[PDB]
């Protein structure tokens, strides 16, 4: 399959009660591999797979380095865009990062990412051509200026291009056991009786990596998008997911209606229907 | 500038009487950060519940996994109550074990 | 593995 690898930061001020909390998560495609709390008693970046588990003392003590040198800087933008932006002391504010790389199946770079939040609307983002910024509002155009004028596109595209997917290979085969299996949706209907005369078929499916699914629900071959309930895909605790869809039939009718299942772990897209 | 967190409660495995299993309390979508989740047995708040480490979706929205051991019974009721400042009062969410 | 030390806003 195609692959991603993801570093996830939160900066998140708290006036009157410290300094603000940095937090980072490090994902391949839906596995959390690794995190940094700046609140943790020893903060410091931790293993939270297995096969990150065999990376070397340096790796460890270079990668918390990396987040405590970010722990100031997202702290010093905090305060940056409270002048950008101005805002008061008073109030709490989040910053949020999300960058990374995609890689196909022969390994090499499909598209790259380097893109921050401020309070959960856009602030900016690196443009899929990697060597330019979309800044949201006035404000982030000042962090643009200050961007291009310290060249720093081109230094997340040699980390995009270079060492992103570098380490991404390396990780995927030391993990090749769990992040390239892909486990299949167990898959049934059931069947609540309503009204008299209506009926709720549930289909669900559990028990799948990765998160991406496709459920639908047909009415004698027609898509039901508007007829049909579909519940966020959850994770179950295992490192596994779960959804359902769900449509309101009428009583008798059950037979019309035909669940349909698409996931990379299935050979074939599934069809399902109610059976006694 | 805030959003309302959703949640599901649900077990990590279909429930079956009298066999251990985890009870889970997925919260998402929300923004800002911070939440309180607490899982509930017959009412009474359950101790020790662990929490996921915090990430958020593409379109920066938050979720936390919430989750304890337990043993579904019969009489046993079970919910998840959550609060959030986009909440005036904290939403209780019942589980449903077809759901 | 992640980017160098990030930069300021």
């Amino acid at each position: 399959g195609s692959h991603s690898m993801r570093y996830f930061y939160t900066a998140m001020s708290r006036p009157g009660r410290g300094e603000p909390r940095f937090i980072t998560v490090g994902y391949v495609d839906d596995t959390l591999f690794v995190r940094f709390d700046s609140d943790a008693t020893s903060p410091r970046k931790e293993p939270r797979a297995p096969w990150i588990e065999q990376e070397g003392p340096e790796y460890w003590d270079r990668e918390t380095q990396i987040s405590k040198t970010n722990t100031q800087t997202y702290r010093e933008n905090l305060r940056t865009a409270l002048r950008y932006y101005n805002q008061s002391e008073a109030g709490s504010h989040i910053i949020q990062r999300m960058y990374g790389c995609d890689v196909g199946p022969d390994g090499r770079l499909l598209r790259g990412y380097d893109q921050d939040a401020y309070d959960g609307k856009d602030y900016i983002a690196l443009n899929e051509d990697l060597s330019s910024w979309t800044a949201a509002d006035t404000a982030a155009q000042i962090t643009q200026r200050k961007w291009e004028a310290a060249r720093v596109a081109e230094q997340d595209r040699a980390y995009l291009e270079g060492l992103c997917v570098e380490s991404l290979r390396r990780y995927l085969e030391n993990g090749k056991e769990t992040l390239q299996r892909a486990d299949p949706p167990k898959t049934h209907v059931t069947h609540h009786p309503i009204s008299d005369h209506e009926v709720t078929l549930r289909c669900w499916a559990l028990g799948f990596y990765p998160a991406e699914i496709t459920l639908t629900w047909q009415r004698d071959g027609e898509d039901q998008t508007q007829d049909t309930e579909l519940v966020e895909t959850r994770p179950a605790g295992d490192r596994t997911f779960q959804k359902w869809a769900a449509v309101v039939v009428p009583s008798g009718e059950e037979q019309r209606y035909t669940c349909h299942v698409q996931h990379e772990g299935l050979p074939k897209p599934l069809t399902l229907r109610w059976e006694p | 500038i805030q959003r309302t967190p959703k949640i599901q409660v649900y077990s990590r495995h279909p429930a079956e009487n009298g066999k251990s299993n985890f009870l889970n309390c997925y919260v998402s979508g929300f923004h800002p950060s911070d939440i309180e989740v607490d899982l509930l047995k017959n009412g009474e708040r359950i101790e020790k519940v662990e929490h996921s480490d915090l990430s958020f979706s593409k379109d920066w929205s938050f979720y936390l996994l919430y989750y304890t051991e337990f043993t579904p019974t019969e009489k046993d009721e079970y919910a998840c109550r959550v609060n959030h400042v986009t909440l005036s009062q904290p939403k209780i969410v019942k589980w449903d074990r077809d759901m | 593995e992640e980017a160098g030390a990030a930069f300021s806003f």
